[PDB]
């Protein structure tokens, strides 16, 4: 009798805070756009990239060094404005949100093209995370309030927080991709282009880091993100001066002096690059006896499945 | 092409409804009410067994070819089959 | 019921009933026309 209830309330007592649950980072890309790289590097990995993206799963794990807690970082991406909320929603779910974070990264050579790209995926993240934090009927919200003061008073650290631009309550990394064709830009478009990236930092209050093979950055700052993976914040100094390498500690990014909205984006949309069938019918085609079963097929097939009654 | 066939058969005034039962008992297709749908499967698949039962009692080395039986209010035809057989309901009148 | 193999025996069906109501189709001193 008061053997098992002494158990039992212990386990209750217990409960609130192998480690507890593990965060994970999504990949918001491109296809082919050299992201496959960078997460591979982040687990470490010298593994040709896999061309196909459909919510890809891996995962690794770390240890601190007094023992091995195994620190289980999952990883998950998906590329272009392909289902954009029908895979979004799939690896997000409302009881995992403060242990949840983005990264998106931006191919350089047509930030024009790709912008629709990101900005699609983009929204069906925010939009999504923003719901699930009570779309579960999660009554006990007070740590929804708590971790959403949280990501909100994390980069106005010191600085007077006058506004919040754009509330986003998950956190977020940019980072661009294959770096090497900037340097081939006209003057013009590095310059444009610097004003929409250091932009978008800012108002997102995501940090920036540059993308290479001896760049230890990357690899330093994803860690962070992934569960102190590769070590701890190192702030360091924006280096909006020399252009050359990216890097931008979110809070030191004052738009008065990196940028110096709607008009900036306009602007260097404009400058930058401007210029940004299924057949069902078979016509040309014939059989008999494959058509007649397919139709039946067809039918038969989705009546089953509509009885399975899946509650999926 | 057989969904095709039952649709016309079905669009003819003569005919009052179309079961397909298919295992034992089990329907997939039918243009009736779900009660009928139902009632009328099993008592057909119990009324075609007893037929073919009362032909090989006639004669050890014969089967049921076809059955109907007739009513006032509608006539029903079954054939026989391996595996599944198909109901016909009309109104002779 | 998914394969042709089985589809064989509702088109066999299908002939007989169709038959059947050919048949029941069969019903029935001056200018009378």
């Amino acid at each position: 009798e008061t053997l098992w209830e002494i158990a039992k309330a212990e386990v209750e007592k217990r409960g609130i805070n192998a480690e507890i649950a593990e965060k994970f980072v999504f990949f918001i890309g491109s296809k082919n756009g050299g992201k496959t790289t960078i997460i591979l590097r982040c687990l470490d990995r010298d593994e040709p990239p896999k061309p196909t993206l459909a919510l890809e799963y891996t995962y690794g794990r770390r240890a601190k060094g007094h023992n091995t807690p195994k620190d289980i970082a999952h990883f998950w991406e998906l590329g272009g404005g392909t289902s954009l909320l029908d895979l979004i929603s799939i690896p997000i779910t409302g009881d995992t949100l403060r242990t949840f974070s983005l990264v998106l990264v931006l191919d350089l050579s047509k930030p024009n093209d790709l912008w629709p790209t990101m900005e699609n995926l983009l929204q069906a993240t925010k939009s999504h995370v923003d719901k699930v934090i009570m779309k579960l009927g999660k009554t006990n919200a007070k740590a929804v309030s708590e971790m959403r003061q949280k990501i909100w008073n994390n980069m106005p650290k010191d600085h007077p927080d006058h506004e919040l631009i754009d509330p986003f309550p998950v956190p977020l990394v940019i980072i661009g991709s294959k770096y090497d064709v900037f340097q081939d830009f006209e003057s013009e478009k590095r310059k444009v282009i610097c004003k929409t990236l250091r932009f978008v930092a800012h108002y997102y209050g995501a940090s920036l880091m540059f993308t290479s093979k001896s760049e230890a950055l990357l690899l330093k700052i994803r860690g962070v993100i992934n569960q102190l993976a590769f070590g701890i914040d190192k702030s360091k100094s924006i280096c909006v001066d020399q252009n050359k390498p990216l890097f931008i500690t979110a809070g030191l990014d004052s738009f008065g002096q990196i940028g110096s909205p709607m008009e900036l984006w306009k602007k260097v949309y404009e400058k930058l690059f401007p210029p940004k069938i299924k057949d069902p019918a078979r016509d040309p085609q014939y059989a008999e006896n494959e058509v007649d079963e397919m139709r039946i097929q067809k039918d038969l097939e989705l009546e089953q499945y509509k009885r399975s009654s899946s509650k999926s | 092409e057989v969904e095709e066939t039952l649709k016309r058969l079905q669009s003819q005034k003569g005919v009052q409804g179309i079961i397909v039962v298919n295992t034992e008992g089990i329907p997939i297709k039918s243009t009736m009410d779900n009660p009928t749908t139902t009632q009328y499967a099993s008592l057909m698949h119990s009324f075609i067994l007893k037929a073919r039962s009362t032909v090989r009692d006639i004669d050890p080395q014969n089967d049921l070819t076809f059955l109907r039986i007739r009513s006032k209010k509608n006539e029903i035809m079954v054939a026989p089959d391996k595996d599944y057989f198909l109901i016909v309901i009309q109104n002779p009148t | 019921i998914d394969t042709p193999r089985l589809c064989s025996f509702l088109r066999a069906a299908c002939q007989v009933m169709a038959v059947l109501l050919e048949e029941d189709r069969l019903a029935a001193s001056d200018s009378s026309s």
